[PDB]
RNA sequence: GAUAGCUGGUUGUCCGAGAAAGAAUUUUAGUUCAACCUUAAAAAUACCCCAAAAACCCUAAAUUCCAAUGUAUUUUUAAG
RNA sequence: GGGGUGACCUCGGAGUACAAAAAACCCUCCGAGUGAUUUUAAUCUAGACAAACCAGUCAAAAUAACCAUAACAUCACUUA
């Protein structure tokens, strides 16, 4: 991870984060179960759909991917019609 | 670390040496029975009974009725065996056995039954629907003599009210008739509680129909403390019970304060306690007749509420406790993405200061 | 022993959760304290000369 | 258990065997 | 392995003549013990440094008042190899709010109220 | 309900026969919504609702399907009362 | 207000039948491993012997509820040879007018896979269903 | 040398929930490899010999009786050949539910 | 100013608290997590834990979960 | 138990690890890199075991068809 660029001098980010990953603005990741093409017909139906859900992340994995990331990603996202603005945000956290 | 067995062992009794010569069963059948039978004796151990509520094993209870018919036990016995012979003395009934085409007076039976062994039957009925429990609330009697509920639904349409029955408030919404075999020497008091359909006290029930000073048989000669009501469960929580207690009594029981007056559409008047009745009434009154039915909601009751009560129909729901789920953390590890909807209060996109 | 077991039941429970309560309100009235003005204006004095 | 009262309650191979001059 | 070591009963069984020998009352047992660490927390399990620990008894020779009920008995059994252990005697009574600030404690175990008259 | 002009009178009576479990004692009709957390919402639904019944009340050709799972039960309760309810005795 | 108008929310129902009777009541699911699987609320039991037959219908606590049996003296006298397959039937006869009486009209019944197929307990069977008493429980509403 | 795959790490195979832990619905109570803790009320098993709680309460051991299923053969014939006097005992898991069944809540006074 | 998982050096005072290894790796001369530990903030239950409980052929020291009780520590959050 | 040579590099069972879990050795013995058959064995979602991570394990209720009373595919130490 380029921490200074040559050509600005700023923070480079890698593009295998944003390709294989989602950044909620919660701060939470959201990932796909690794393995949920390979062998279908050798995996029983329970397994192939704990591949086909979607999972979440653990604190390091996000700090991990928060620095591979840059401030673009960062920000918030109103898309039109996104699935995920409704989890965009979290409620009743008692912490 | 060994420690000392509390008590005999199960199977420390049979011996290991020479197992051949020991005989065993062969039916899975004879083995379920012998574990049934010592699966109910009152071992040491933590057993299931115990965590599930056996209701604290044996329960000393006191009994309040009229002692057995007493009878003559070998003249009894001889009469049954002389009727058993000459019963299997036919040859058609033989043949009837052979050739499996034989019916049973179901009358007869249903006579007899209720003439012998109905009471403790019916008392048994009545501890399974929790009767005594909440009558007496220590105290189980056994209904020596019998009782007949019939409600009238027509000019042809009777319908009996047996121990537990479903009828609903449609066919009981007149005054039922009663019977009984008694002599023109007793008096006798009805009392038709329902014990549930309270609205404020649950540990009180409602008095629907109490006449007192029966002569004999004659029901409609007593004076009636209590004109006859109608039941009224409410539409949520329903099947309600409502039982007919039939008490025995010696001498001529008058009450002013138990009386109720001739409109008597008061739910706070027909507020009854079952215990506190037969405490003031202990001398004298013994129960021997009990009759109890299973009474839910029906169109009919709003009447019964509207009219005669003068009350708004009130209605429940049977609504369950919210699931569990436990305390959200910051970091779902491994978690599904639907993890946010289990803590979600609304399913409306809130907008705070956009 | 001076008691027994049976009779030691909850004996003392009160002074427990008492304690415990303390415990708590002294962990929780842990805070930043105050900023007066006078730890701001007491800084001038070190140029206090004679006239 | 082992070390509980109850211990070997279970135990059933003692009272089956499955396994002349 | 070392692990704990379960202390049979038998051996907190009183004989007719330990009463005579210590100086115990064989009928009404003492009320409040007076501990006193005496050897070291080091080169011992992290159980017993926990017990000796809980028990207030860092500061080493400096007597503590405990109950008499089972519960801190056990405890007291689990490192009672490593304090002494007195019975607390208190031939004034219990001192009252007046006399707080006058009491002492002697070395024989006993808890005197009125200490240095004037 | 039965003050409502606005419907057919064979509407108003089926309405009142169907709906009745729903009904004041005072004759008034009561709908009621909570889904959403807006009134506008709330009042969509309790009139959707309302044009419902209208719709069921007034098409003839309803042949009042009613469901098996959940009635099952009740019929078979009432054939075994009626069971019993054969018992042909004059009274009163 | 009304005097009468009070409601107290809280209602609670302390008939034991009421859950048993609305099909909301604690089934007893469970073991799976032993026989017969104790998931009901009333239990029919045949037990047969070389002189009598008895048929109960006991609870999931153990208490009997209903039961018929040979040697009571209303069937005794009625009825010779109280072990063959007319005997069988007018106890399954009797059992289900008295179920009847009782209120109660959903019970299971597990009979072994050899019984099942016998003569008597067939029999029994079908004059304990044209009787009116159905077996096969209803399933609990929110299990 | 000769010996090789002697190495395999834990299955954990063991009893999670102990008596008197207040467990919810579809909590694993304990686990297993061989048939050593059977289940009881409100005690489902898993395909895996896995015992899960069905309702919510509190976790007991007891020792009961076994009666086998008249289908398994191998238990047909240990019980046909066991003596007059045997009766089998297992150790089932019991989940005493603590919670009612539900509440009747008013809804509207019509 | 090539590169070094390799060697060597790395400059004032005092005080507080302070760790000896489970898992991967062309990996056992090192790295990245976990478990401990440090710095600040939230809470409330924390260790000792009698009964009772945890398998079937025989099997010890003791284990695991739990009252009360004696102490105040424990669990999360943000940096490491 | 220095390298070289020999042997191994993954997964499971038993003992070592006697009783909750886990626990290594170039410690001792079994094995696996699939076959046979038919009941061809789904969706969605509570709540839990295990675990550094990746991975692996379950599973109440709700859905459409089969009895209107099962669907966990079975067997080969079934565990790999
Ligand atoms: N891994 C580890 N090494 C330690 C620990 N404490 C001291 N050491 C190491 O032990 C050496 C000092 O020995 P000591 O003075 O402790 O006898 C130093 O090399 C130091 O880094 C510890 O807790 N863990
Ligand atoms: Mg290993
Ligand atoms: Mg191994
Ligand atoms: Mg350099
Ligand atoms: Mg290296
Ligand atoms: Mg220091
Ligand atoms: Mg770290
Ligand atoms: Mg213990
Ligand atoms: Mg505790
Ligand atoms: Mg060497
Ligand atoms: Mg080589
Ligand atoms: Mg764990
Ligand atoms: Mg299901």
């Amino acid at each position: 991870v380029t921490y200074f660029s040559s050509r600005k001098g700023k923070r480079k980010t890698v593009k295998a984060v944003i390709y294989r990953f989602l950044r909620l603005h919660s701060g939470l990741w959201l990932r796909r179960k690794a393995g949920y093409k390979k062998k279908l017909w050798k995996k029983t139906a329970a397994r192939k759909r704990r591949l086909r859900e979607f999972v979440f992340c653990n604190k390091t994995q996000s700090k991990l991917l928060d620095k591979m990331t840059t401030s673009f990603w960062k920000r918030r996202n109103w898309y039109a019609d996104d699935p995920y603005q409704k989890y965009q945000d979290r409620t009743n956290l008692k912490v | 670390r060994r420690a000392a067995p509390l008590g005999p062992m199960p199977n420390e009794d049979i011996d290991v040496s020479d197992l051949e010569r020991l005989k065993k069963y062969r039916s899975f059948d004879r083995y379920r029975r012998r574990a049934e039978q010592e699966a109910r004796k009152p071992h040491w151990w933590r057993t299931y009974r115990e965590h599930f509520g056996e209701e604290s094993g044996p329960k000393d209870r006191v009994d309040i009725g009229l002692p057995p018919p007493k009878v003559s036990r070998t003249q009894q016995l001889l009469e049954r065996k002389q009727a058993l012979r000459e019963l299997r003395a036919n040859v058609e009934e033989e043949r009837a056995a052979r050739l499996q085409t034989a019916r049973i007076p179901l009358e007869a039976v249903r006579a007899e039954w209720e003439r012998t062994c109905g009471p403790y039957h019916k008392q048994r009925l009545a501890e399974y629907c929790g009767l005594y429990r909440d009558l007496f609330h220590g105290a189980t009697f056994v209904p020596r003599v019998p009782l007949h509920v019939a409600y009238a639904v027509g000019e042809d349409d009777l319908m009996p009210v047996y121990h537990g029955n479903e009828v609903t408030p449609t066919e009981a919404a007149q005054a039922p008739e009663v019977t009984y075999e008694a002599d023109e020497g007793s008096l006798w008091t009805l009392l038709l509680t329902n014990l549930d359909g309270h609205l404020l006290e649950p540990d009180a029930e409602y008095v629907h129909w109490l006449v007192t000073n029966i002569p004999g048989n004659r029901v409609t000669e007593g004076q009636e403390t209590c004109p006859y009501l109608p039941p009224f469960p409410a539409r949520g929580s329903g099947f309600h019970r409502f039982a007919f207690l039939l008490f025995k009594q010696d001498k001529r029981i008058d009450f002013s304060g138990d009386t109720r007056p001739s409109p008597c559409y008061q739910l706070a008047q027909r507020t009854f306690h079952t215990f506190d009745f037969y405490k003031k009434h202990q001398d004298a009154m013994t129960p021997a007749g009990l009759a109890f039915f299973q009474c839910r909601w029906d169109d009919s009751v709003t009447r019964v509420f509207h009219q005669l009560l003068d009350m708004r129909e009130p209605v429940f729901e049977f609504v369950r406790p919210p699931p569990y789920h436990p305390k959200q953390k910051r970091f779902p590890h491994r978690q599904p993405l639907r993890y946010l909807d289990r803590y979600r209060d609304s399913h409306e996109p809130t907008y705070g200061i956009y | 022993p001076f008691l027994t077991a049976e009779q030691e039941r909850g004996h003392a429970a009160v002074r427990r959760a008492a304690a415990f309560q303390a415990l708590k309100a002294a962990q929780a009235a842990r805070f930043p304290a105050h900023r007066r003005l006078e730890e701001q204006l007491g800084h001038l004095l070190v140029t206090r000369k004679w006239s | 258990y082992r070390s509980k009262p109850t211990h070997g309650i279970g135990r059933y191979k003692h009272l089956v065997k499955a396994q002349v001059r | 392995k070392f692990t704990r070591s379960r202390i049979p009963d038998k051996v907190f069984q009183p004989s007719p003549e330990d009463h005579e020998k210590y100086g115990g009352d064989p009928q009404y047992p003492h009320k409040l013990h007076i501990v006193t660490r005496i050897k070291s927390t080091k080169r011992r399990p992290y159980w017993e440094k926990d017990i000796i620990k809980m028990l207030g008894l860092e500061k080493a020779h400096t007597p503590q008042v405990h109950k008499n009920i089972p519960s801190v008995n056990a405890k007291l059994k689990v490192v009672k190899h490593l304090i002494r252990i007195k019975p607390l005697k208190l031939p004034q009574g219990l001192p009252t709010e007046e006399d707080m600030a006058n009491t002492c404690l002697k070395s024989n175990g006993e808890l005197v109220v009125r200490w240095l008259l004037n | 309900l039965a003050s409502a002009d606005w419907i057919a009178e064979p509407v108003r009576l089926k309405l009142a026969v169907k709906h009745k479990n729903r009904i004041n004692r005072s004759g008034e009709l009561i709908l009621t919504s909570e889904c959403s957390r807006y009134q506008f919402r709330n009042l969509a639904d309790c009139l959707q609702k309302l044009r419902d019944m209208i719709a069921e009340a007034s098409q003839p050709a309803k042949e009042p399907s009613r469901e098996d799972a959940e009635l099952r039960r009740s019929r078979i309760e009432n054939m075994n009362r009626e069971r019993l309810r054969k018992k042909r005795i004059s009274s009163a | 207000p009304v005097e009468n108008e009070a409601v107290a929310p809280e209602f609670t129902n302390r008939n034991p039948r009421n859950l048993e009777l609305l099909a909301v009541a604690r089934k007893e699911r469970g073991w799976g491993t032993v026989w017969p699987s104790r998931e009901f609320w009333h239990r029919l039991r045949v037990i047969r012997t070389q002189h009598h037959i008895e048929a109960l219908v006991e609870h999931r606590n153990g208490q009997v509820v209903v039961s018929a049996s040979t040697r009571e003296w209303a069937i005794k006298k009625h009825l010779y040879s109280t072990r063959n397959v007319v005997a069988c039937e007018s106890v399954g006869r009797v059992l289900a007018e008295r179920c009847l009486e009782a209120g109660i009209n959903f019970m299971v019944y597990h009979p072994t896979p050899w019984e099942a197929a016998s003569d008597s307990i067939k029999r029994l069977q079908h004059a304990m269903t044209e009787g009116g008493v159905v077996l096969r429980e209803p399933r609990r509403i929110y299990e | 040398s000769k010996n090789l795959g002697g190495k395999s790490p834990g299955k954990r195979f063991g009893i999670k929930k102990m008596e008197g832990h207040y467990v919810h619905a579809g909590n694993i109570l304990a686990t297993q490899r061989h048939f050593r803790w059977h289940p009881g009320a409100h005690v489902g098993l898993g395909k895996n010999k896995c015992l899960y709680a069905l309702e919510e309460g509190v976790v007991r051991y007891t020792k009961e009786v076994y009666v086998p299923n008249p289908s398994n053969s191998e238990a047909v014939d240990l019980v046909t050949r066991l003596p007059q006097g045997a009766v089998l005992y297992k150790t089932f898991v019991h989940v005493v539910p603590a919670k009612p069944e539900g509440t009747f809540k008013l809804v509207a006074m019509l």
